[PDB]
């Protein structure tokens, strides 16, 4: 019955953000609370943020 | 009766380093202005970046041109770290050609008097055949922050090519400060402060131009408390 048939494809690329589900190797989940600004982060004596 | 600190000397260690201090502080505003500067300069400084690529023969990102030995998905993260300053303009748009097997360095972007590489040791791609040939035209813009393509696209203004690559575009100029009050001495003071901004750019920006750019996105956004509206 089929007369022809199409296949198309989309490479979709999608970043991080609130809501996905990072986990380390221990068990210890987490879902990503917030994605704060690159200086309300906690910088030891170098300006090195965590 | 108060006390205003004057600029000092910019000890220049590096390229990308930079100490500049800040000499004749008061007691108290040690901590005051550095971290109400370290967090102007890490987030609001005007740099210029990458905005859009676009090759010669290739149509999307997941391609591979035939010759260079990178996908085209590493060619951008490539470009996207790349330094430049221009003086002149607002925005610009280079060139690269090149043939022969070895390494394409930044260095070999056509030369303009404006446009001014930093980093031309860098490293774009590689060329691994006598007959290859690659030959973009990246583009640069001003800005600041961080505006990635998903959301320069509600501004697209139907950008009709479809050989444009778009590259998300970070300007910053400014990638760690530190700062570290200390026990300033003027001749005759018991308690006198120094700020000592270990800053550390991408080549790009001048240190001393930072903080005078610095102070007055402080300095002229403390109006609207000299003057309360009511």
């Amino acid at each position: 019955g089929v007369l022809k048939i199409v296949k198309v494809y989309l490479a979709v690329k999608r970043r991080i953000q609130p809501g996905d589900k990072m986990a380390g190797r221990h068990g210890n989940k987490g879902v990503i609370s917030k994605i704060n600004p690159i200086e309300d982060m906690p910088y030891d004596e170098n300006g090195t943020p965590v | 009766e108060f006390l205003k600190p004057r600029l000092v000397d910019i000890e220049q260690v590096s390229s990308t380093h930079a100490k500049v201090t800040l000499e004749p502080l008061e007691r108290g505003f040690g901590h005051t202005l550095g971290n109400a500067l370290r967090r102007i300069l890490l987030s609001s400084m005007p740099g210029c970046a990458v905005t859009e690529v676009e090759i010669d023969g290739v149509l999307h990102e997941y391609s591979t041109k035939e010759g260079v030995q990178e996908d085209i998905l590493e060619i951008l993260l490539n470009l996207k770290g790349l330094a430049v300053r221009v003086q002149g303009k607002d925005e610009v748009i280079l060139t690269l050609n090149k043939s022969g097997i070895g390494p394409v360095t930044a260095a070999d972007i056509t030369h303009d008097g404006d446009v001014e590489i930093v980093k031309p040791q860098h490293v774009i791609c590689h060329l691994t055949d006598e007959n290859a040939s690659i030959s973009m035209r990246i583009k640069v813009q001003r800005g600041r922050g961080y505006v990635p393509a998903s959301t320069r696209i509600h501004s697209e203004e139907d950008e009709r090519p479809i050989g444009r690559l778009l590259v998300d575009a970070c300007y910053s100029p400014v990638e760690r400060i530190a700062y570290n009050v200390e026990a300033a001495r003027v001749e005759q003071r018991t308690d006198l402060d120094k700020l000592v901004i270990e800053m550390e750019t991408n080549g790009t920006i001048d240190p001393e131009e930072a903080i005078r750019r610095a102070a007055t996105i402080l300095a002229e956004q403390l109006e609207a408390f000299v003057d309360l509206r009511d």
